[PDB]
């Protein structure tokens, strides 16, 4: 601190990062993984997780027939990240190490 | 008398620093475009808010 | 232009060729420890030892 | 070297005096030092036989079967014309194994030739 | 001292450099000896192919790679109803060009007439949120007719 | 001496922490900007997104 | 340099590398993947290359159709390549580096 030590900010900030993850976020959501081969296609999102069941041997029906039950559980699990990340600290350890 | 020991320590040092900007940029800076969510939060029942 | 009934199909491509560097090896370098310190200087070896 | 009449030493690594201006006559000599570098022993396993060839690294083959590679002098091995897969790398490009019994040098081969 | 920090910093470049090596690896084996599917792991875009060149110290890959150019607006339908049974598509998407509907390949505009080999049915018309009123044509049938 | 132990202990711990950073950088491209098929890369179970 | 310091060649020399890119570069061109998982199976180019298409879900009459153009592009685009790279003095800054 009062040796000759410095420290040096970065060169991003933490809104220039909360931008490229809100951008990340939005492109992903709006048209899936087009956007990361080349121009952004927008496409219904529950026509894009009928895509993603394709992609992991599971027919669209599948999706399409369970659609409320399906986002009904992805909602769920979510808050519990969001409740579980909120009740227990030591789950960024990796970052507080650092 | 000891020649350029610190030089090189500083060198290190600064490389480190410049790493450190190099690892945020390859893991966040992944696009070009700046894209942003419609108003309209319907996305058939799916949730991110 | 996101929508609950709306797409974007290509119509075209783009054949895209581009470029990636990698390092794979380095000079190899040997030092001779005792000429380094102690060029042909009996006195310093013997030091050294 | 040009040695204007006020330089007496000279200095391009600027730690040793690689010339020097001799006093009784003014003739400017250059130091060069007299040779140095590696010694390796390519050598089988003694389990097989006791015979070595020795490679002098980087120098040519007059400082020291006689085989001059681009890794230095090669002394107590035959150069064949034959191309092998390596078995102890020389380097740049030369390997060396021990076969019927003689230690050989060669240029490695990458692989078999194949036209599809 | 310092013969020792000299080789404490070549070994440390020395990690760096086998780490980098390793790498270019793994990229000569699945970005030249195959095609891979990992998203940016040979280029930007879909990998075609990968082409190695050698260069001093090092290897530079020329990735070849598939980028779609030219998208156009569609309307689109989850499912399309026919006789109270819900048609999906067995490869691609239903498209509309606002009056007649087709199914296409995802990645290349190429409307095709909706029909049973086109298509797979599942259910009734009453679960699939979007389901889009439309015809779809049985070549069995005027062969059979005919 | 405290000091160049210091460096080379910052040395070796960005060289961890760049091995995370592409770790990270490469779950971005597969994770995020795709969907991927090797087992247990993001996440556990069959990768949706 | 004479302070007991020497550079010691690589075992391979530039040429085997070149020859091994070489043969790398010819095996691809011949026969697509099927030298990396086995003996070499030859099969046409244009053929291959509806086969790697049909690898990024695009159905094979795309490049079929499309072949002329196809070729066109990626002959302007490795062109492209040898353009920048002799236009770009900081383009091989990796190797320089190092
Ligand atoms: C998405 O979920 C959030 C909760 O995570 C919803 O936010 C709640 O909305 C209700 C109704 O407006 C409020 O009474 C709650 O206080 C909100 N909770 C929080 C934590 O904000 C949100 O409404 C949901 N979005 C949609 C479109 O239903
Ligand atoms: C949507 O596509 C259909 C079929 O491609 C179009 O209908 C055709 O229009 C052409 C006019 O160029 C006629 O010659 C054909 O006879 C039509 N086919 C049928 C089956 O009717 C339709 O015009 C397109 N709609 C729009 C708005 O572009
Ligand atoms: C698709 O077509 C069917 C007819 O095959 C429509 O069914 C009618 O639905 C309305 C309610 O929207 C009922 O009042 C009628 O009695 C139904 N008639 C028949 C014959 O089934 C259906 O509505 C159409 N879907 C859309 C979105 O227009
Ligand atoms: C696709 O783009 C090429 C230029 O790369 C052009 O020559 C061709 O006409 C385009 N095709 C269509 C159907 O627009
Ligand atoms: C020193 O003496 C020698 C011997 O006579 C002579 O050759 C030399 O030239 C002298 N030095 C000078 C600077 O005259
Ligand atoms: C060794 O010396 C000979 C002397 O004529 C020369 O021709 C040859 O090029 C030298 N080799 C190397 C490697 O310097
Ligand atoms: C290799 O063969 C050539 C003749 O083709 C001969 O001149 C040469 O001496 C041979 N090399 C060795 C090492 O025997
Ligand atoms: C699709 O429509 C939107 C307007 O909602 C427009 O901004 C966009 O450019 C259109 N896309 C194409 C490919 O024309
Ligand atoms: C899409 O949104 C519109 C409102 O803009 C609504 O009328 C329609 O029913 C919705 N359709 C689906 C399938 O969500």
């Amino acid at each position: 601190k009062f040796n000759g030590l410095t420290v040096l900010p970065p060169l991003l900030t933490d809104e220039m990062i909360a931008q490229y993850t809100s951008a990340l976020l939005a492109g992903t959501i709006t048209s899936g993984w087009t956007f990361g081969a080349g121009p952004a296609l927008q496409i219904p999102f529950p026509m894009q997780m009928a895509y993603r069941f394709n992609g992991i041997g599971v027919t669209q029906n599948v999706l399409y027939e369970n659609q409320k039950l399906i986002a009904n559980q992805f909602n769920s699990a979510i808050g519990k990240i969001q409740d579980s990340l909120s009740s227990t600290p030591s789950a960024l350890g990796k970052l507080q190490d650092v | 008398q000891y020649g350029s020991f610190c030089t090189q320590l500083n060198r290190a040092l600064t490389g480190i620093a410049v790493e450190q900007d190099k690892n945020t940029q390859e893991v966040f800076a992944q696009v070009k475009q700046i894209y942003k969510t419609p108003p309209i939060k319907d996305f058939g029942g799916f949730n991110f808010s | 232009a996101y929508s609950n009934n709306s797409i974007a199909i290509p119509t075209n491509f783009t054949i895209s060729v581009t470029t990636e560097i990698l390092p794979v090896s380095m000079t190899k370098t040997s030092v001779d420890c005792t000429m380094y310190i102690c060029g042909d200087s009996t006195e310093c070896s013997n030091l050294l030892l | 070297k040009k040695f204007l009449p006020f330089q007496q030493f000279g200095r391009d690594i600027a730690d040793t005096t690689d010339a020097v201006r001799d006093p009784q006559t003014l003739e400017i000599l250059d130091i060069t030092p007299c040779s140095f570098g590696g010694v390796s022993v390519i050598t089988p396993g003694t389990n097989t036989s006791n015979q070595v060839a020795v490679l002098y690294q980087g120098v040519n083959c007059t400082e020291v079967n006689v085989f001059q590679t681009r890794a230095g002098c090669l002394i107590g091995a035959e150069h064949v014309n034959n191309s092998y897969e390596c078995d102890i790398p020389i380097g740049a490009g030369i390997c060396a194994s021990y076969q019927t019994q003689s230690i050989i040098a060669y240029t490695m081969s990458l692989g078999a030739e194949n036209s599809v | 001292q310092s013969l020792q920090t000299y080789v404490t910093q070549q070994l440390i470049r020395a990690a760096e450099i086998r780490a980098s090596a390793n790498l270019a690896a793994t990229k000569m084996s699945e970005c030249v000896l195959g095609q891979s599917k990992r998203v940016d792991f040979c280029g930007k875009g879909y990998h075609l192919m990968s082409f190695p060149q050698s260069a001093p110290h090092g290897v530079v890959f020329l990735h070849v790679t598939y980028v779609p150019a030219q998208e156009k607006n569609f309307t689109t339908a989850p499912a399309i109803c026919h006789d109270g049974k819900a048609h999906f598509p067995r490869e691609g998407v239903f498209v509309s060009n606002g009056t007649h509907w087709f199914v296409t390949q995802r990645n290349f505009y190429e409307p095709q007439i909706i029909t049973t080999d086109n298509t797979f049915v599942s259910g009734n018309c009453d679960v699939v949120i979007g389901i889009v009123n439309n015809t779809v044509y049985d070549p069995l049938q005027p062969e059979l007719d005919s």
